[PDB]
RNA sequence: GCGACCCCAGGUCAGGCGGGAUUACCCGCUGAGUUUAAGCAUAUCAAUAAGCGGAGGAAAAGAAACUUACAAGGAUUCCCCUAGUAACGGCGAGCGAACCGGGAACAGCCCAGCCUUAGAAUCGGGCGGCUCCGUCGUCCGAAUUGUAGUCUGGAGAAGCGUCCUCAGCGGCGGACCGGGCCCAAGUCCCCUGGAAGGGGGCGCCGGAGAGGGUGAGAGCCCCGUCGUGCCCGGACCCUGUCGCACCACGAGGCGCUGUCUACGAGUCGGGUUGUUUGGGAAUGCAGCCCAAAUCGGGCGGUGAAUUCCGUCCAAGGCUAAAU
RNA sequence: CCCGUCUUGAAACACGGACCAAGGAGUCUGACAUGUGUGCGAGUCAACGGGCGAGUAAACCCGUAAGGCGUAAGGAAGCUGAUUGGUGGGAUCCCCCUGAGGGGUGCACCGCCGACCGACCUUGAUCUUCUGAGAAGGGUUCGAGUGUGAGCAUACCUGUCG
RNA sequence: GUGAAAGCGUGGCCUAACGAUCCUUUAGACCUUCGGAAUUCGAAGCUAGAGGUGUCAGAAAAGUUACCACAGGGAUAACU
């Protein structure tokens, strides 16, 4: 038979982020690859990282 | 139905689900406009690629007519002006339009001008390599015989800085919504005035 | 016709501007036809002549039936500016036959 | 986001939260707009009242450019001024700034608010309101019409 | 009776053209109801499905009988916006465009009519030759009830002088599209296992760690992958360069000139009927009736007369791109 | 006492169900609304398109008088267009005093009453181009108004409608 | 209006005696619009009434079926 609620193309698939709000998610991506707390939290090994 | 809320209107009671435009093409849009572009650049090779010169034009109506835009070619009597023949003119990458009139000489100026600064940075190759005729340029087809990108005469608003004047009694003492009421007054009584008028000329 | 007051309200309102008048064209003699043809449709009168309702309309002139002559010609041709013009027309037939 | 759908929720309460005796029918109440005066009478009354009926006059082909008129306070008039000419207007008293409104997409001034103190201000514009004249008069200003 | 012309007939006469198929998109016609309105007939569903025709890689549209009322825009198409707006609607349910503005693209043109009359200067066919998508010669036809030139309203004809512009092919290369060929590094030692492509150890390639195959998770076993190099072909368009040729008689451009200055009819328009449209004293279309004009005609979103003003020039035709 | 179900009432002499596996039903989309999270804020929004770019359907950049919504409302329309708060409660803070105390401060919110803009009505010294201007002075009228902005984008739940 | 006057009178001594949208029609305002600019007709608006919906919060509406159909109802008849 046929799927309920078939699955159509027409789906809103993309998000338009306002641009300020994706420049602020960026400098704050950006800042916290300078703290080697978050960085190693994240799975990075920078044990031998002069700085 | 049911609450408060605004009357609906769905325009949703046709076959609508067959006449979804889907936008999935165009980043493949923008690909396919770009190496258009990029083919033309290099078929019309040195000429710009912005294309043929366009005139100034005011916009239409009383909500756009205090800005300008590119229109579609220079008037006939605008080539006559700059002294460029009406046949001569596309050919050396000029819009012609034998449509659009002159009401008015800042009109017709403008354009003249611009036509004029044209063809100051024109440099057009002779037809047959070595014999030269006139209109050609010499020793200039290598000299900065490149490819413009962009445009080469924006059309930009040029907005004037805030001027200080010195208040004068005369100007103290106008009364501008005055004049507006009565100028009014004056437009929307001129035809019963005019009527009066006729009609005592017919007694007299 | 006046230049533009530069007031945004009255009469002759406007932004101020230098107005100047259009240059001809050649099609500012639209309507106007050459001699020739002129000649051509006053010869093809004389061999076809009138049609009957233009007949009907002369006739109702020469006994002063004026405001008839064009009704007569606003039903048969159908505006009153046409017809207006057409009655006219019969008028100088006739006024330049009666002279003969 | 279906994990957040309350319906996830009411997985196994038979009636999905539309209850056992109404249960969730078609269009209990016909479609859309039905019964606007019959049914639904008390609705549109208490929440939508003037919606049935004709008032005022046709314009046919009305052309909204031919109405355009973009309007600014006294309040705003002397925002409209770049901060650098403001300080000139403050460094020299015996002339006056000129802020034509028409510059800054605006047509009309009206008279909301009050100007500066001790500013006077020479303002142009295609309309004007006779508190909005009043005002500028009152402070040393002028007004002047342009189209 | 013999001839010319006219109309028509026959021909397995010589040489050509047409039918049908396909469905995604495109063009024309025809045309419902379920449904919605909580019933239902106008309406809505829908100018849609079904039905009948016709095309192409696009089609259709297209160089204003336009928009507008502004300081004015300027063929068509398309996108955003205008806007769920003006409007339409048992003014109920619902329905619903356009101009301005911002962008994609951009391209303009050909005829009909007065104008060879010291020359039908035009075209087809048969036959022959050549440098063969054509061209030349010759013959027989078409055509004066008009072929070719000149002209298309932006103009133009004619006269005058400024003395400005205009005449081909070929060689090579690039660009463009398509294909073919070669080219990196372990299968080293131990263990498990039917099989190592797994684990451990020791190495290597990397502009190649995309992907696949091979007896289990394979960059280095195999095909490929990255990046060069080499070779072959198709388009004849665009473009660079070289060689040869290069008659301004004529035509065009510019300037002036008294004068001349031709432009589409049972069509426009009107009445009426039906249909359709957001179009409302009537948006378009169609039938029937009436039936134009040439200092004129159409339009200017309320019917009518009167005085102005703005605007364009229908009733013939072609045309790439953005979709 | 047999589950599921409609029902005032089911163990019912009400209906479905012999048994098992697998499949099997509030979804997607447009509009609007309240709430909440986030960004910015009298602004906000990179949305058509352009410039490019992970050799690239992403990400990044671009609004020059673009546009949407907001920034001003009332009126059928012609049109006109906000003179810029008083008071009773009240959070917090300050001082005195150590009381269910007394002063100063008075945001948000609520009640009450003026003023201002507009429709309607009314009013008119003094001027004017004769129909307009407006000194003063109004109203048991009407408004989805004003009296120092709060919006715009975006995410999601819930609700109405197609 | 009435009464000398206070006062009374916004229909009937009090408790019933009546009617939206759209459309039409009338009355009123030296009123507004017909959107290129005017004049006069015509038309369209603003304010208050009238023409009616008695199923009276207001569709425009005759039968038959023993030839019958479907969705349901033990919310409801014909047995126990
Ligand atoms: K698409
Ligand atoms: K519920
Ligand atoms: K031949
Ligand atoms: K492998
Ligand atoms: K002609
Ligand atoms: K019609
Ligand atoms: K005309
Ligand atoms: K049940
Ligand atoms: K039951
Ligand atoms: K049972
Ligand atoms: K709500
Ligand atoms: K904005
Ligand atoms: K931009
Ligand atoms: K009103
Ligand atoms: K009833
Ligand atoms: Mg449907
Ligand atoms: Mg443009
Ligand atoms: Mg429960
Ligand atoms: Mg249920
Ligand atoms: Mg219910
Ligand atoms: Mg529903
Ligand atoms: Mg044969
Ligand atoms: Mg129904
Ligand atoms: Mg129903
Ligand atoms: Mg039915
Ligand atoms: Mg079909
Ligand atoms: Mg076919
Ligand atoms: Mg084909
Ligand atoms: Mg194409
Ligand atoms: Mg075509
Ligand atoms: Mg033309
Ligand atoms: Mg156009
Ligand atoms: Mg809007
Ligand atoms: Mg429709
Ligand atoms: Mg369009
Ligand atoms: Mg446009
Ligand atoms: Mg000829
Ligand atoms: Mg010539
Ligand atoms: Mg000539
Ligand atoms: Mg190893
Ligand atoms: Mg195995
Ligand atoms: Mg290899
Ligand atoms: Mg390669
Ligand atoms: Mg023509
Ligand atoms: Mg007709
Ligand atoms: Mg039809
Ligand atoms: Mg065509
Ligand atoms: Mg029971
Ligand atoms: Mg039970
Ligand atoms: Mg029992
Ligand atoms: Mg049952
Ligand atoms: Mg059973
Ligand atoms: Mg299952
Ligand atoms: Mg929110
Ligand atoms: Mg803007
Ligand atoms: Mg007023
Ligand atoms: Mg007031
Ligand atoms: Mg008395
Ligand atoms: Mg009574
Ligand atoms: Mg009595
Ligand atoms: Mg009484
Ligand atoms: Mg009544
Ligand atoms: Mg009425
Ligand atoms: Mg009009
Ligand atoms: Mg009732
Ligand atoms: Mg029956
Ligand atoms: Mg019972």
């Amino acid at each position: 038979g046929r799927m309920f609620a078939p699955t159509q193309t027409w789906r809103r698939w993309h998000r338009k982020i306002p641009v300020n709000q994706k420049r602020y998610a960026v400098a704050s991506a950006i800042a916290a690859s300078s703290v080697p707390s978050l960085v190693l939290a994240r799975g990075h090994r920078i044990e031998s990282v002069p700085e | 139905m049911k609450h408060n809320n605004v009357i609906p209107n769905g325009h949703f009671k046709k076959h609508w689900q067959n006449y979804v435009r889907t936008w999935f093409n165009q980043p493949a849009r923008k690909t396919r406009r770009r190496a258009a572009r990029q083919k033309k650049a290099a078929t019309i090779f040195p000429r710009p690629t912005a294309g043929s010169l366009r005139p100034i034009v005011h916009g239409q109506t009383l909500k756009y007519n205090m800005k300008v835009r590119a229109g579609r070619g220079f008037s006939l009597e605008e080539l006559k002006a700059a002294g460029i023949p009406k046949k001569l003119a596309p050919t050396i990458g000029i819009a012609v339009d034998h449509r659009r009139r002159n009401r008015s000489l800042e009109g017709l100026q403008t354009n003249v001008q611009r036509l004029k600064t044209y063809k100051a940075k024109l440099v057009i190759f002779p037809r047959r390599a070595k014999k030269v005729k006139a209109g050609d340029s010499s020793a200039e087809e290598l000299a900065n015989a490149t490819q413009v990108q962009g445009p080469y005469l924006p059309i930009v608003r040029d907005q004037p800085a805030i001027e200080l004047v010195k208040i004068t009694d005369e100007m103290k003492s106008f009364k501008a919504y005055g004049k507006l009421r009565i100028e009014r007054t004056n437009a929307r009584h001129f035809g019963a005035r005019l009527k009066r008028a006729a009609e005592a000329e017919k007694e007299e | 016709k006046q230049p533009n007051t530069g007031i945004s309200v009255g009469l002759n309102k406007g932004h101020v501007v230098t107005k100047k008048e259009l240059a001809p064209r050649p099609s500012d003699r639209k309507g106007k036809t050459s001699k020739r043809i002129h000649f051509v449709r006053s010869l093809i009168r004389e061999v076809a002549g009138f049609a009957p309702y233009e007949k009907r309309i002369t006739e109702l002139l020469k006994v002063g039936k004026d405001k008839r002559a064009l009704k007569v010609a606003k039903r048969k041709l159908g505006t009153h500016k046409r017809a207006k013009k057409k009655r006219e027309e019969m008028s100088s037939v006739l006024r330049k036959m009666r002279a003969t | 986001t279906t994990r957040f759908k309350k319906n996830r929720k009411k997985r196994g309460h038979v009636s999905a939260g539309h209850g056992r005796i109404g249960k969730h029918r078609k269009h209990p109440g016909g479609r859309g707009n039905a019964g606007g005066m019959h049914h639904h009478r008390i609705l549109f009354d208490k929440y939508h009242p003037g919606y049935f009926g004709k008032v005022g006059m046709r314009y046919f082909h009305k052309l909204r450019n031919k109405f355009y008129c973009p309007t600014v306070n006294i309040d705003t008039l002397w925002s409209l001024v770049p901060q650098e000419v403001k300080d000139k207007a403050a460094a020299n008293k015996g002339t006056a700034p000129l802020i034509d409104v028409t510059q800054f997409g605006y047509f009309k001034v009206l008279g909301k608010g009050v100007l500066p103190t001790g500013q006077p201000v020479v303002v142009k514009a295609k309309l004007i309101s006779k508190n909005a004249e009043k005002k500028i008069k009152e402070n040393g200003g002028a007004v002047v019409l342009t189209a």
